[PDB]
């Protein structure tokens, strides 16, 4: 049982490791892209 | 970034400042970033 | 465990921390003051 | 001993950033108001200047006030170039100094962990007393 | 009705040197400082 249970909290831990992962890459490729979308804006807003 | 383009957007004088689709993005933006924020301080601390 | 040190970088490292603290801020000190001179010749000519 | 006197003088170190940063905001607030009154005054001589060439024939003439007008429109010019630029200065310092302050912050918070860690020790050793 | 449209080239002159001003901003850009309350940022403007 006590083998189980450090096998079971290095599991737990990879699985924390990938989540966590994907979760940085989409808030670094959402917020460039709303930082695009606000300077083209403001140029459009510039020109008229 | 959005806090200080906002803050010297509402610098504009006299009839000139209105409500922009510049304005609706610089909104939509710092929503869309205290989100990602308070989802990864929560990651944080279930790292810790 | 792979990353170590060693004693005399903790200490170097903390008096690095400490230099570099007092220098931005005497830095921060000068651009204060000069931005004080400026403002008041400015004030003065434009009257 | 070692890490509380390193952690004292950290907390010295960062109670004099904190000052330092509040005082450069309050004269970067000041430098904005001079930027906005020059402004004020440009205006005024942009206006005077244009509302004076408005004379008739024969009468519109080069006198000793218009050098002055363009001058000093001239001048302000070059002042408000020179405000901006020492806001932008000032602007750099204190985003450097708000930096140096998160890395005391976080070195402060390293060095209480383990002051923590070293005191649990010193709990745990007096059972083989 | 000139000095009229003098006055109207103002405000749109102003605008556009503050709108320029905010088209600068970059990410990794130096001069960029914090600005807690974009609720007192936000003003009653009128339509463009």
């Amino acid at each position: 049982a006590r083998y189980h249970q450090a096998f079971a909290d290095r599991d737990q831990s990879e699985r924390q490791r990938h989540e966590s992962q994907q979760l940085a890459t989409e808030t670094q490729a959402l917020a460039q892209r709303t930082q695009q979308d606000s300077t083209r804006t403001v140029g459009e807003r510039l020109q008229d | 970034v959005a806090q200080t383009r906002l803050y010297l957007r509402s610098h504009r004088p006299n009839m000139e400042l209105c409500r922009d689709a510049a304005q609706f993005r610089l909104l939509s933006e710092v929503e869309e970033l205290n989100m990602s924020l308070t989802a990864l301080r929560e990651k944080l601390l279930e790292a810790e | 465990p792979s990353r170590r040190f060693q004693l005399p970088d903790w200490h170097t490292n903390s008096y690095l921390l400490s230099t570099n603290a007092q220098l931005q801020r005497d830095a921060s000190h000068q651009i204060r003051q000069e931005a004080r001179v400026l403002r008041n010749e400015t004030n003065n000519q434009t009257i | 001993r070692e890490m509380e006197k390193v952690y004292s003088e950290l907390k010295w170190q960062e109670k004099n950033t904190l000052e330092e940063i509040a005082e450069l905001q309050e004269d970067i607030r000041h430098l904005e108001e001079d930027l906005r009154t020059k402004l004020l005054s440009l205006k005024l001589s942009h206006t005077r200047l244009e509302a004076r060439t408005y004379r008739p024939n024969v009468e519109l003439c080069r006198d000793q006030a218009q050098y002055g007008l363009t001058d000093e429109v001239h001048q302000l010019e070059a002042t408000i170039a020179a405000l901006k630029q020492k806001l932008a200065q000032a602007q750099d310092a204190l985003d450097a100094l708000c930096k140096h302050l998160a890395r005391l912050q976080a070195d402060i918070a390293c060095k209480a962990n383990s002051m923590l860690l070293d005191t649990k020790c010193m709990d745990t050793r007096r059972k083989l007393t | 009705h000139k000095e009229t449209c003098e006055m109207d080239w103002s405000d749109k002159m102003e605008a556009y040197n503050i709108d320029e001003t905010c088209g600068r901003h970059h990410s990794q850009s130096t001069e960029v400082q914090a600005h807690p309350y974009s609720t007192t940022f936000q003003e009653s403007a009128s339509t463009p």
